[PDB]
């Protein structure tokens, strides 16, 4: 999360001030990392079996790209966008990380292949990190869906096409490792289950980060303008 | 999408009821074949005050300008297939004809109950000559 | 388990799945000439086959059978439409708080559940349709824990 | 840790997985082994104690359709799999079906040379040639990459694992076994058959020309005095492993009393039932000699030392007699009747 | 009237299913009737807004409203009823309520499942009745999380590949469709652009037309199926729950249609007048493809998903060969389908998870023991044959009639393309009887144990015949769907320009 | 003339079919196969004429 905001709230001073006149000759440079960044990003994040490195993948390995998607393409019209998807990115991502620290505290594993059957030992913790990962994948009601949406609504309204085709084909790409774990959330099949969920003591701070960090990544996704009326006033 | 060519009908501000978009098949220039598919046309524009002429006339208007646009192309495509001699009068009908469906359809237009009847009964009264004088 | 194997493959278009129209173990013996004359009559024979329902028991069937004959009616000597859609409406309403509040049946919970060694009696029928929130038997956990006498 | 086994092939080379399964569950402790086989083998693992659950995708077609396809492998891949283990002699095709399943240690065997050689970069410890010929040798290079390869883990860890140890579940072994032995004579007292004809017996993959039947005529010749005798006095169990509804009006041992049944590769109980068994080189002689089960073997010659390495099973009960002229069907039938008496 | 109708019509099922959770009363049974009683309140209110409250004698939009949303791309809650839109609407509303209710004995979950049900009805209903293309889209892909849920949880063996290929299909073919988004919602965003109403007026430029067009028509054919990409529905069908399976063979299937009309017929007129032969030409090739591979399947079910795809041939050829008719035609056949193919996926399903067998040829005379789903089989038969009377017949009768007096053809192809129509009827039965005739004709076994074997109860055979009996009573009048008179303005603005 | 010259011959045919079926057995092309049936004049007149 904080070097991701720090790496990116340095990179923009120091390409945009020093930088006029290479625009022409960065802007492109910048676009052959983004096409790859979103690509190279997600096809390694399909074969993970590990949470952490497909996170890592995903989470980082891609979502570094559509914050990048106007740096680019940007006229001040645009730095608005960066921000609240930055705004939107820190919630979605700090809440499945404190799901999975909770878990893995609980029950002392990482890989996929565990959280299988936890729908149904403790609900509300599978319910509130279904929602973070679906969020991650950016679907309607969700915050990511809006986010990518007023990342992408400028960013073609400024001229470059091949960079937001390949925003949304890989989005859909990553559409997939999520609905997998969703998948494996939801199960019933008791001599599948691994003695891992099986001896769950199910149930303060972590509890109140998750919950706190969860519904702030569908609230706002809706609730988008008075945070878009702030971001605005942003020239540097 | 389609013309005529005998503007005669066409009152002020050329136009009419006419609804375009309704496929007529070809039948042969002839004072025969067009005299004909008027008669059988205007036929059912006198069976159409039978049923529908009371009782929430909303598709009277979506039927008398079906029966009537067969009528205003078919009569053009007579009038002009005829002699000098007979054409003044009847283009004379046409004109007293096409008239009295424009109004007919204005006066139905405002969901009425004895103005719809007193009005048919003057394009009925007409419109019952029309099968003779052909 | 055992699951035997299967055997020399059959036309994939086999006319009818059925045995062959020559061992057809009897013609006219099997669908025609067959009939002959019992009993029974019709009034006592349709009044003894509405009841293996017990459809309504008692005021359901009454809110249930004088509706139609108020909703035909409704049709006739007219009566604005606002009071016919609610008399529909509040209809839907009582009829589902009368279902709603009658007793529990084994058949009605889960498939883990349904099967119990019989003691599921006394943990299902007096045990659960006796209290309104209680949980003490939440067994809805499954992982054979069955907390129960 | 999860394993999976894709062993290919019928019943007779997949029988002889077993104690690569057994040696499996003994090295790695508490691991779920599931294995994918081809149809008529999947039914030999209904008799067993280390696998989960078995599946059926490969008899290896050429075609098979692009949907079949991917819902395997979105079967295999979505379970997490960790040392996929496989069988049936992967190219460079085959290799890739290992491969996209993201597992760590994949380990095979391959072409030596023929169906392009290959074997590819992505796999691990491929070995030895193909045809897989020789019987409890078998996956010979098996049993020794699972054998103290890595660690601390005691020297070798038990040198092939006790040969075929089948267990017979008390629901099958009684209610299935005696419905069918008590259809005709039965006293537990009885001597199976089974080298009759040539449909889907067992065929045994390997054995090629030999041991695929006998002319039944020998076989009469031998029933005529394995009753004769008060030693058994049950047994005419002719075994057609079949359609034998189509060869049953057939038995030339004549059909006054030889008896008969129909079975998959459950009949290990009907084994275990009997009082001996006597056929030519098949399944049965496996699953006669896992179990006590003094059975008597008759295959063409000197392929003793592929198809049965036990010669003495428990106190060389299992005994094999060869031929001469190399063709099964002809062997000293009085010599082997007068073998056979005895038991 | 501006006492908001339509906005309690979309935010009454998932509000009032969000009650679902947070209520520990039982495992399976009061939620039932939560649930079917929520339902029938939807449905009596749909009813209710449609009668007297709706003209059918005016082209424009009918309660209307709006707000303010997000502000920066202008998107409202705009919404608003039309004549296109009446009919999907009271089908949805009518045929999801009778899937709810042949979802009755369900009790695996039975909390998700009946909660989920009424966010896939509140989606449909939000799609069907939307004025703002950014929130038609948001209603699009509303459901598409629902759906994948209900196909991963019930139904079928295996789940798993089809409910994945469904998703991912959908998801993307959605790409082309929000690609048409950001294209004409940046075309003069001061022009309110983002309103459906206000864009009957816009004069694109040329090569812009045709690109919105096809990122449109695109994720269209993924929706609905056209024939090169078609492969994803027997998948996504053979594999769901028949109480999902309603619903979905009967209504998700025709959001691709009336999407179709409403912002590609009323908006690109130039973009699609120079591009509806070709449709007609798909859906004529469609119509006989779709049964030629359906007379080779093997398990009923794939060969019932083959003959709903087959159908969507006529509604094609309806959207093409512009007349009054044969768009209105196509919306008859909606209808028409909407009830067929769900009442033929119930019985499907309702057949099988009796016996166990899923592949044609082990079926034996399944006549003997169960009578009623014989009949009620049969009947639902001789209607998706286009036989006359039922409604299976009128529908493709007026569209061979809008096809025949089209004005965008000139006795050509208006012939031949009828004629590979026609071959339709030809085949259709062909592989329909070869189903009828194998699994339920002939004397199989002496069946006669009354145990897993018993015929449809009161509530099947209920849901059977309040089905069937709108199917006799449109195909005898048809004029009970033919109550559109947005079609004499929605055909107008085509009708004069070149070519 | 054909409609009732033809329908005659159907009925009469189905009672000569119901009439021999008790004397072979229940089975067509066991019965209505009129070459083990043959001569029915003395049994039947009144379905004969």
């Amino acid at each position: 999360v904080t070097s991701k905001v720090a790496a990116s709230a340095s990179a923009t001073r120091i390409l945009d001030i020093p930088f006029y006149f290479s625009s022409n000759e960065w802007h492109l440079l910048l676009e052959i990392l983004a096409i790859l960044s979103m690509i190279l990003g997600n096809l390694l994040a399909i074969t993970q079996t590990s949470m952490k490195r497909m996170l890592a993948y995903s989470s980082i390995g891609q979502i570094g790209y559509v914050i990048i998607g106007i740096i680019v393409g940007d006229s001040n019209d645009g730095y608005a966008s960066m921000i609240t998807y930055m705004l939107f990115y820190i919630s979605m991502n700090l809440g499945t990380f404190a799901c999975i620290v909770l878990f893995g505290l609980r029950t002392g594993t990482d890989n996929i292949r565990d959280y299988a059957g936890l729908y149904m030992k403790d609900p509300f913790l599978a319910l509130s990190l279904a929602l973070c990962l679906l969020s991650l994948g950016g679907l309607p009601p969700l915050a990511g869906f809006f986010g990518k949406l007023y990342l992408f609504w400028c960013g073609w309204q400024a001229g470059l096409y091949f960079l937001v085709s390949i925003g949304l084909l890989t989005s859909v790409l990553s559409i997939y490792y999520y609905l997998k774990i969703i998948k494996l959330l939801m199960t019933g099949r008791n001599q599948e289950i691994t003695p891992y969920v099986r001896n769950y003591r199910r149930s303060n701070s972590i509890e109140l980060s998750m919950t706190v960090c969860v519904i702030a990544s569908t609230i706002p996704g809706i609730s988008m303008n008075p945070i878009l009326a702030i971001a605005q006033d942003t020239l540097f | 999408k389609i013309r005529n060519k005998e503007i005669n009908n066409g009152e002020t501000g050329t136009r009419s009821f006419v609804k375009n978009g309704i496929y007529m098949a070809d039948i042969g220039p002839s004072f025969a074949a067009h005299a004909y598919r008027v008669r059988s046309s205007a036929f059912d524009l006198l069976a159409l005050e039978d049923l529908l002429g009371k009782e929430a006339s909303n598709y009277v208007n979506k039927y008398l300008r079906l029966k009537a646009t067969f009528i205003y192309y078919d009569f053009d495509k007579l009038i002009t297939a005829a002699d000098p001699d007979a054409k003044p009068p009847l283009l004379d009908l046409a004109n007293r004809l096409f008239d009295s469906f424009e109004k007919l359809q204005a006066a139905v237009t405002t969901k009425d109950d004895t103005d719809i009847g007193s009005c048919y009964a003057d394009t009925k009264l007409i419109l019952q000559e029309v099968m003779t004088r052909m | 388990e055992p699951d035997l194997q299967e055997d020399p493959i059959d036309k994939w278009r086999t006319n009818g799945v059925s045995p062959e129209d020559f061992v057809y173990g009897v013609y006219d013996g099997h669908h025609t000439y067959d009939e002959g004359q019992e009993k029974k009559g019709f009034w006592e024979d349709v009044s003894e086959w509405y009841q293996e329902a017990e459809p309504p028991q008692g005021f359901q069937a009454l809110i249930s059978w004088s509706f139609p004959p108020a909703v035909i009616l409704g049709m006739a000597f007219d009566v604005p439409g606002e009071y016919l859609y609610i008399g529909a409406a509040i209809f839907i309403v009582v009829f589902c708080i009368i279902e709603m509040d009658k007793p529990d049946k084994p058949h009605n919970f889960e498939p883990e559940i349904y099967m119990m060694e019989r003691s599921k009696r006394d943990k299902l029928i007096a045990d659960y349709n006796s209290m309104d929130i209680w949980d003490f038997n939440e067994k809805y956990g499954e992982l054979w824990d069955f907390t129960v006498n | 840790r999860r394993v999976c086994c894709v062993v290919s092939g019928g019943v007779y080379e997949n029988v002889l997985f077993f104690p690569v399964v057994q040696m499996l569950k003994d090295r790695y402790p508490g691991v779920l082994v599931d294995v994918v086989a081809s149809a008529r083998g999947k039914q030999v693992y209904e008799m067993c104690k280390n696998v989960r659950y078995a599946n059926v995708y490969d008899p290896d077609d050429e075609w098979p359709e692009p949907a079949e396809y991917t819902h395997q492998l979105g079967v295999m891949k979505n379970r997490y799999y960790d040392m996929v283990l496989s069988t049936k002699l992967a190219g460079t095709g085959h290799a890739l079906f290992l491969f996209m399943s993201s597992a760590r240690e994949k380990v095979g065997y391959v072409y030596p040379n023929v169906n392009g050689a290959g074997a590819g970069l992505f796999l691990t410890e491929m070995f030895k040639p193909a045809t897989t010929n020789l019987a409890d040798g078998g996956y010979n290079m098996y049993q020794d990459m699972l054998e103290w390869l890595g660690r601390p883990a005691k020297g070798v860890p038990q040198q092939p694992i006790p040969p075929l140890r089948v267990s017979i579940s008390k629901k099958l072994r009684a209610v299935v076994e005696d419905k069918y032995n008590r259809a005709g004579v039965e006293k537990g007292k009885y001597v199976v058959i089974h080298g009759i004809e040539s449909d889907s017996v067992a065929n045994m993959k390997s054995r090629g020309d030999d041991d695929c039947l006998l002319p039944l005529e020998l076989w009469a010749e031998i029933a005529k005095e394995i009753s004769s005798g008060g030693n058994g006095l049950r047994p005419l169990f002719v075994m057609p492993h079949e359609r034998h509804r189509e060869e049953i009006e057939e038995i030339v041992g004549e059909e006054t009393a030889y008896l008969f049944i129909t079975t998959p590769g459950q009949l290990t109980c009907l084994i275990n039932d009997s009082a001996g068994v006597v056929a030519t080189n098949t399944a049965a002689v496996q699953l006669a000699n896992a179990r006590d089960k003094p059975c008597v073997a008759l295959f063409s010659s000197k392929e003793k030392a592929r198809l049965f390495l036990p010669y003495v099973e428990e106190r060389k009960s299992c005994t094999v007699v060869a031929s001469a002229t190399g063709k099964l069907a002809g062997i000293d039938i009085e010599a082997v009747k007068k073998a056979v008496k005895d038991l | 009237s501006y006492f908001p109708w339509l906005t309690i019509l979309v935010v009454l099922p998932i509000f009032a299913g969000s009650l679902i959770f947070f209520l520990p009363h039982k495992g399976n049974k009061i939620v039932r009737w939560y649930t079917i009683s929520i339902c029938l309140l939807e449905f009596l209110l749909m009813t209710y807004a449609f009668c007297y409250h709706f003209q059918l004698e005016d082209p424009l939009i009918q309660l209307k409203e709006d707000y303010k949303w997000i502000d920066v791309f202008d998107f409202h809650w705009r919404l608003g009823i039309d004549g296109l839109s009446l009919g999907s609407i009271l089908l949805t509303g009518f045929i999801t309520t009778l899937a709810t209710l042949a979802a009755w004995p369900i009790t695996r979950n039975s909390r998700l499942f009946y909660f989920l049900m009424l966010a896939m009805y509140s989606g449909q209903i939000g799609l069907f009745s939307s004025r703002d293309l950014l929130l038609f889209f948001i209603m699009w892909e509303l459901e598409l999380i629902p759906v994948y849920l209900l196909l991963s949880m019930w139904g079928g063996k295996r789940r798993l590949y089809s409910a994945t290929k469904f998703i991912l299909y959908t998801a993307g073919g959605s790409i082309f469709f929000l690609i048409g988004v950001l294209g004409m919602g940046l075309y003069g965003s001061n022009e309110p652009g983002l309103d459906l109403e206000r864009l009957i007026n816009q004069s694109y430029p040329a090569t812009l037309e045709i690109l919105l067009y096809f990122g449109f028509l695109i994720a269209y054919a993924v929706k609905l199926p056209i024939i090169p990409l078609h492969t994803w529905l027997p998948d996504t069908h053979g594999e769901a729950h028949y109480s999902t399976c309603m619903l979905l063979a009967g209504i998700l299937l025709k959001m691709g249609a009336y999407g179709l009309i409403r912002i590609n017929m009323e908006l690109l007129p130039h973009a699609h007048y120079l591009f509806s032969p070709w449709l007609v030409i798909i859906g004529a090739i469609q119509i006989i493809y779709a049964a030629s591979t359906s007379l080779g399947q093997r398990n009923f079910k794939k060969r019932i998903a083959y003959s709903s795809v087959s159908h969507m041939g006529f509604i094609i050829i309806g959207i093409g060969s512009i007349t009054n008719i044969g768009l209105n035609g196509a919306i008859l056949q909606i209808l028409s389908h909407g009830f067929i193919g769900a009442t033929l996926f119930f019985l499907a399903g309702t057949a099988s998870d009796r016996m166990r067998l899923v592949y044609l040829e082990e079926l034996g005379g399944i006549s003997i023991p169960m009578p009623k789903i014989f009949t009620m089989f049969s009947s639902f038969s001789m209607a998706s044959l286009a036989l006359p009377g039922m409604s299976g017949f009128v529908a493709e009768l007026v569209v061979f009639f809008g096809l025949i007096t089209s004005p965008k053809f000139l006795l050509m192809p208006k012939a031949l393309i009828t004629f590979v129509m026609a071959i339709g009827m030809i085949l259709t039965p062909i592989y329909l009887l070869s189903m009828l005739r194998q699994m339920f004709y002939g004397y199989k076994l002496f069946n006669v144990p009354n145990a897993n074997f018993v015929d449809s109860g009161p509530r099947e055979l209920f849901i059977l015949i309040c089905i069937f009996l709108p199917v006799i009573g449109i195909g005898i009048y048809p004029d009970f769907v033919l109550s559109l008179s947005v079609d004499r303005v929605e055909a107008l603005l085509s009708n004069y320009y070149p070519k | 003339t054909h409609a009732y010259s033809k329908a005659l011959l159907f009925l009469g045919s189905g009672s000569v079919i119901h009439s021999m079926e008790p004397l072979v057995g229940y089975s067509p092309d066991k019965s209505q196969n009129m070459v083990l049936m043959g001569g029915l004049r003395k049994y039947i007149p009144i379905t004969r004429t």
